[PDB]
């Protein structure tokens, strides 16, 4: 369906087998198939061609709010309330982006175990990763903030982990 | 009053996210980024303290 | 349950109430009524061998030792008519019970179903307004002085009047209301 | 936020203007369209706030409050109808401004953008209170009851306002949104402990936290029936909201100044949650298991995690429906048999079947059967607690078994069995007490459906 | 056999009565708020997400979906 | 009966009347904080050919 | 359930039909006032079987200070009947 990116939501080519009976006894499943195409999938199709219709005789158009960058916390001076107001403000949407991006890998990850079947310990090892090194870097930006989280916290934080990086890699040039 | 909160416009925008979230997901695989960066800040804006200890 | 119990039972009720319990667990472990019969038998002839004797000390020392014995072998999970208190159906239809003074409190286009009930039930508080204030004064010069001394009830002595407290005796709910 | 606060003081001389005998019908309309017009705070954002003025500003944290604030008044109304009907009308437009001004107070604290106005808001709501108590309470402990509502409370708040003002002598601003943008880490010092314990202590007597808890059971014992539900349902909560707004001051000597509270709370659900199992009296029984579900939401405030926010907002609003219920429906006994004893009045789902299924219902929300709203912000908590530390599940799963207990226990006794042979008194209930349960009854359902309205800006 | 016996119970005549007032009042708001609603919904609603044209700055209600929430 | 009801009902306007007077109070406040309007880093904005003022 | 609504008759006919089959005492002799101790020459332990085969016969227990005190079978008939609420 064209309602989502077919990239963002990746699919297998899904091929599926063709019927190769054996016996001459008639199987129950394709009657009771004809049976519910006829009496359930024409009434829906026929209510649904209506409504359609209808939708189309009226035609409206809604947008995607797009967001100018503002400067960061880390060009904002110390009691300048007004560049720091903004810079939260962006950095509140960034997290909430992060937040949904790690939703979307957590649902390409359930899809491939529920699709895999028998054989997903091996079939799904791509969408794994991609969630193992999309987790890391979450957990990185926006663990242990608390409740009373902030940008100015969230840089704390880099900067500290900056600073460990810096004496780690000078240690070990060093040895 | 019921009726009324139920069709609440989405303010929280949680469907603007959701379509933000996809064109980065979207760009980062096109062009080989990898996704989530563990900097939330580029470190080229930050002036870290030099020790010399 | 209908009589008022006395202040203690005598020897004669202890021993016939040790009789009753006895043949009851014997049969609960006698399942098969011909076995039941054969040492039923064999225990009421054990029960009346001491049956004519004159002394109470040892007649006393006797059904003690029967109370021990008893204890010792009372089967533990013994038979219950289901609505005795410890059988399965002792409370069940406690739920459907409803008091009749709940009645009053009907709407009247719920009376106004059942008309004859309705009048019949006005001549019964009718008839209990009277009685109420005759057998007030009939309990009250019937008991001796200082209160009574056991909790049992006089009957009507004259010609139009009624038991004393008979209301709720006389109006219990049902054994199965619904 | 004017448009509400205005028809709220517009109330009064609607009441003191009105028929003698239209007071009740013209207070209960205006407030539930008060309660509809305070409806519109629900649409809130994920971003900083609805900053309407420099003195008022609302969240997704106040919006909640206020709107079960606004609801609960006409409840209080049709509850305050039955007992004070052999009233004078003056006392009882003196009663209806009481209730009135409490709900003024509340709003406005509710909302307030800077700390000493939530202060002397948060004090305000102290005498409309204590008046109704000690003057429409029934026995004669109301009068100690009062004091110690009273005592307590100001025990706890005459050094927060100390405390205040000192902050306001260094930050230069107590303005909350000026609080947050220049918050500042406590070193730890003496003088940052007891700074701490200042801005703190004040909250906590009025959760209330186990240990200062005593004026909580003769209050609710000894108010009325409005009274009861008021102090239930909202003035516990003010605790909670000052608390979750207070600690952003506080880092980073929230983590070890937590350690004795949290303790003193995990246990004192245990004990509070136990002493319902032995009590004689049901509005007791209720204000005890309120005690308990406040020491969850204190554990969850002192957590300081995003699911620990998020449960107790959830568990803060589900709380106040349901012990507003259960007092109402212990009262609607209460005005039949003049007892207040549990096992006095027996086997009532014989004689009121209908006021059975909604003692059911209440039974089943105190319970937490899911998918209610109270298990929602139960469950919250504890898995930010699991995280906190694995040991605390023991703790709060022991909570869960007793909480379920004492709700059956409450259910049976009073419910089940043989009915009372001498009590001939009971008449069939009345349409106001069965609209009463429902409207308490159907907003917690329908809140089920859209949970993200009451887990808080955290969400 | 016409043993038939009078069963005493309480009234459920004020039981009933709440009953039914709360259905009617429900209701009577409720239907006509579901048949709105399937009116806009079969006939209106369900704008299409579409691209800014360039000069055009939208409104604030142009950036939701749904006819009821614009 | 008009003028006789009204002696009785009068005071049934009193809560909207307020709640009118509420929200033009609103109005009022918002007036007062114009300094930051369409000059914020996130929504400034080029006026339109008819428009004075951004928001209200 | 399905059980029939039995009578004074037929708890009667029944109280007198577990008495006949009693060989201790004369089928000639017994009637409805019949007394146990004077008019049949029997036992206490006598009466307390007969009580326990009413019981049996009848599906239900009856308490012993009531069935102490059971000394015709006009009583014991009246006493299910009164237990039962049997009408006529
Ligand atoms: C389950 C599906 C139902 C679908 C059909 C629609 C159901 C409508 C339910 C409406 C909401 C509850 C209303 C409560 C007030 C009742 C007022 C009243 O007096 O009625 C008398 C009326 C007339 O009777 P009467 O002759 O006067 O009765 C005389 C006596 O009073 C004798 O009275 P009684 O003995 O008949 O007592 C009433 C009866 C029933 O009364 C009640 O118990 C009402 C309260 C039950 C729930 C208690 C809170 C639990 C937390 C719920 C949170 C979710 C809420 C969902 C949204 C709700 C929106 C309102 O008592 C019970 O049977 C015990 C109920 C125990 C339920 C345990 C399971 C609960 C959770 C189930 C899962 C739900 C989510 C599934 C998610 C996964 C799948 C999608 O009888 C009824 O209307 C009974 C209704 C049947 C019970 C409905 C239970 C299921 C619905 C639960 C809530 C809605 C779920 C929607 C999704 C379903 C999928
Ligand atoms: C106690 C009670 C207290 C109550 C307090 C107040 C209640 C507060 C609640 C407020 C909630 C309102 C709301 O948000 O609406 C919800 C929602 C609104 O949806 P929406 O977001 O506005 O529209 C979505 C799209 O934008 C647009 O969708 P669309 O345009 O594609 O759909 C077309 C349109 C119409 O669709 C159609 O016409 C056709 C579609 C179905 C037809 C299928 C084929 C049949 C025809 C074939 C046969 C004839 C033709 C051929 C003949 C020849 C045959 C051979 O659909 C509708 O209009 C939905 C109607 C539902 C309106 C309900 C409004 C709620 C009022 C609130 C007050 C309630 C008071 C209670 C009394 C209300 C009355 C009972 O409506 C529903 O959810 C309906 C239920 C759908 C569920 C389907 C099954 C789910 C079960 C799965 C789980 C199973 C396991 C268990
Ligand atoms: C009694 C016998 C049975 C008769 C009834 C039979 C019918 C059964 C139906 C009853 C419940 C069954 C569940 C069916 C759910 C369908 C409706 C549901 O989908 O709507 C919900 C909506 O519910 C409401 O949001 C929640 C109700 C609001 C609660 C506010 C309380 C009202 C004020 C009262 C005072 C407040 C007191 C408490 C203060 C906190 C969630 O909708 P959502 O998918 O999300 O989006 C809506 C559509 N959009 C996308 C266009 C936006
Ligand atoms: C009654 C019902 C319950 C009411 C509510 C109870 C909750 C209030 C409890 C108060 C919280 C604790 C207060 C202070 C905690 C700080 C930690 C300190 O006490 O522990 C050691 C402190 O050692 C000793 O405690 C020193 C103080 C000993 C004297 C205090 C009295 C001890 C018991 C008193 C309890 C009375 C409470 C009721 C008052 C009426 C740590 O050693 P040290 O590293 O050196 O000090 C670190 C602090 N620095 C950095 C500022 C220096
Ligand atoms: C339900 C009953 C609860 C009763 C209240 C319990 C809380 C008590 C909290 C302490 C009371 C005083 C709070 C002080 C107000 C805050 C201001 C502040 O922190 O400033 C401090 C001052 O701190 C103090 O002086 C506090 C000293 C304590 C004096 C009062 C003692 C009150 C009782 C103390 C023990 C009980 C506290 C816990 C009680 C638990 C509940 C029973 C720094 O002063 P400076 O000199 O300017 O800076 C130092 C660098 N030059
Ligand atoms: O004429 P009644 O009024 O019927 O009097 C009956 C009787 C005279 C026998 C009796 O009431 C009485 O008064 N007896 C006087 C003396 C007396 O009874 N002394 C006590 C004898 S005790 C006894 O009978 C031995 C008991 C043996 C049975 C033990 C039960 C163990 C069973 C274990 C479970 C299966």
């Amino acid at each position: 369906p064209d309602s989502w990116d077919k990239d963002v939501y990746p699919e297998p080519p899904r091929r599926t087998p063709a019927p190769a009976p054996q016996t001459s006894l008639p199987n129950p499943v394709t009657y009771l198939t004809k049976i519910f195409d006829l009496l359930v999938d024409r009434p829906v199709t026929l209510a649904r061609e209506f409504i359609e219709q209808q939708h189309a005789k009226n035609r409206y158009y809604y947008y995607h709010r797009e967001f100018r960058r503002v400067p960061d916390i880390t060009e904002c001076e110390e009691k300048d309330i007004l560049c720091m107001f903004e810079a939260e403000m962006q950095w509140r949407r960034d997290y909430k982006v992060d937040q949904e991006i790690v939703n979307i890998i957590q649902e390409r990850l359930k899809a491939c175990q529920q699709r895999e079947g028998e054989s997903y310990r091996q079939n799904c090892a791509k969408e794994l990763e991609q969630f193992t090194q999309v987790s890391k870097a979450f957990q990185d930006r926006y663990s242990d903030l608390g409740a009373h989280y902030s940008a100015r916290k969230c840089l704390a934080k880099q900067k500290q982990r900056m600073l460990a990086e810096r004496k780690a890699a000078k240690e070990a040039a060093a040895a | 009053g019921s009726t009324f909160v139920a069709y609440l416009p989405d303010y929280r925008m949680q469907e603007w996210a959701r379509r933000e979230a996809e064109r980065l997901v979207k760009y980062r695989e096109a062009n080989g980024l990898p996704l989530m960066e563990s900097n939330c800040f580029d470190p080229n804006k930050i002036q870290l303290p030099e020790d010399e200890d | 349950a209908f009589s008022a119990p006395a202040a203690y039972l005598t020897h004669q009720q202890k021993v016939l109430r040790l009789y009753k319990r006895a043949l009851r667990h014997l049969e609960s472990w006698c399942v098969h009524r011909d076995k039941y019969r054969y040492f039923a038998c064999l225990m009421r002839a054990r029960f009346d061998e001491h049956k004519n004797e004159k002394d109470m000390v040892k007649a006393t020392q006797l059904l003690r030792q029967a109370e021990e014995e008893f204890w010792y072998g009372q089967h533990p999970q013994p038979y219950i008519f289901p609505e005795s208190p410890g059988g399965t159906s002792y409370e069940r239809y406690e739920c459907y019970k409803v008091p009749e003074w709940c009645l009053d409190d009907w709407h009247p286009s719920e009376k106004a179903m059942y008309p004859d009930y309705f009048a019949k039930r006005e001549q019964w508080k009718r008839l209990r307004r009277e009685s109420w204030e005759r057998e007030v004064k009939q309990l009250q010069e019937e008991t001796p002085p200082g209160g009574p001394r056991t909790e049992a009830l006089p009957p009507a002595r004259k010609e139009g009047d009624l038991p004393p407290l008979w209301w709720h005796i006389v109006t219990r709910p049902r054994e199965r209301p619904m | 936020m004017l448009k509400i606060i205005i028809p709220t003081t517009m109330l009064l001389p609607m009441t003191w203007m009105s028929k003698h005998n239209m007071i009740w019908i013209n207070a209960t309309v205006h407030s539930l369209l008060i309660s509809l017009i305070s409806l519109s705070l629900l649409n809130q954002l994920g971003e900083n706030s609805l900053n309407f003025s420099l003195t008022f500003f609302s969240d997704s944290l106040s919006a909640p409050l206020l709107v079960l604030t606004t609801w609960l008044l006409p409840l209080m109304l049709m509850a305050s109808q039955s007992h004070l009907s052999k009233e004078t009308t003056t006392r009882k437009k003196l009663y209806i401004t009481m209730l009135i001004l409490l709900q003024l107070f509340l709003i406005m604290t509710f909302t307030a953008t800077e700390l000493i106005l939530f202060y002397i808001l948060f004090e305000a709501t102290l005498v409309p209170t204590l008046i109704i108590i000690t003057r429409w309470g029934n026995q004669t402990e109301r009068l100690n009851a009062g004091l110690y509502f009273l005592f307590y409370t100001l025990a706890g708040s005459l050094p927060l306002l100390v405390a205040l003002v000192y902050i306001q002598n260094t930050t230069g601003s107590l303005n909350f949104l000026i609080i947050h943008y220049w918050s500042h880490p406590l070193s730890n010092s003496w003088s940052n402990i007891f700074m701490w314990l200042a801005c703190i202590m004040a909250f906590m007597v009025k959760m209330p936290l186990y240990g200062l808890h005593l004026w909580l059971p003769k209050a609710h014992v000894e108010a009325p029936i409005a009274g009861s539900m008021v102090l239930a349902a909202v003035l516990l909560k003010l605790g909670g909201y000052g608390m979750m707004r207070i600690t952003t001051i506080l880092n980073p000597l929230t983590n070890y100044m937590a350690y004795p509270f949290l303790m003193l709370s995990m246990w004192g659900m245990i004990m509070t949650s136990s002493i319902c199992l032995r009590q004689t009296d049901l509005k007791s029984l209720i204000a005890y298991s309120s005690v308990s579900h406040m020491a969850l939401v204190i554990v969850a405030i002192m957590i300081q995690t995003p699911w620990s926010f998020m449960g107790a907002t959830a568990l803060m609003i589900a709380h106040g429906l349901t012990s507003s219920m259960l007092f109402c429906l212990a009262n609607t006994n209460y005005e039949r048999v003049h007892s207040r004893t549990m096992i006095l009045a027996r086997g009532l789902q014989t004689l009121l079947p209908l006021m059975a299924t909604w003692w059911l219902v209440a039974s089943l929300t105190n319970l937490a059967l899911p998918p209610s709203i109270n298990l929602i912000g139960e469950l919250f908590i504890i898995t930010a607690s699991f995280s906190w530390s694995n040991i605390t599940i023991i703790l709060m799963g022991m909570n869960m078994m007793i909480t379920a207990l004492y709700s059956l226990y409450m259910l049976i006794t009073t419910q089940r069995g043989k009915y009372t042979h001498h009590i001939n008194n009971i008449k069939p209930s009345f349409t106001r007490e069965n609209a009463l349960m429902a409207l308490h009854i159907l907003p917690l359902l329908l809140l089920t459906l859209n949970p993200k309205m009451i887990l808080g800006p955290l969400y | 056999h016409g043993k038939r016996l009078f069963i005493i119970k309480p009234s459920g005549f004020y039981d009933r009565r709440f009953l039914k007032l709360m259905r009617f009042y429900i209701l009577l708001t409720g239907i006509p708020v579901a048949i709105g609603i399937t009116l806009v919904n079969v006939f209106i609603g369900e704008a299409e997400l579409a691209d800014i044209p360039e000069g055009y700055v939208p409104e604030h209600w142009e950036y939701f979906k749904h006819p009821i929430s614009r | 009966n008009v003028l006789q009801i009204v002696r009785d009902h009068w005071v049934h306007i009193l809560v909207p009347v307020g709640f009118v007077f509420g929200c033009y109070l609103d109005r009022r406040s918002d007036e007062k904080l114009t300094a930051f309007r369409n000059k914020s880093l996130l929504f400034k904005r080029e006026l339109r050919p008819n428009e004075e003022v951004t928001w209200k | 359930s399905d059980a029939p609504p039995l009578t004074l008759e037929a708890i009667k006919d029944r109280v007198l039909y577990v008495l006949k089959l009693y060989d201790k005492i004369d089928p000639e002799k017994l009637s409805v006032n019949s007394h146990f101790m004077k008019d049949l020459g029997l036992d206490s332990l006598d009466q307390v079987e007969i009580i326990m085969a009413m019981e049996d016969e009848f599906g239900f227990e009856i308490p012993d200070i009531d069935a102490e005190k059971l000394m015709c079978p006009q009583e014991i008939v009246d006493y299910i009947a009164d237990k039962k609420d049997v009408y006529e």
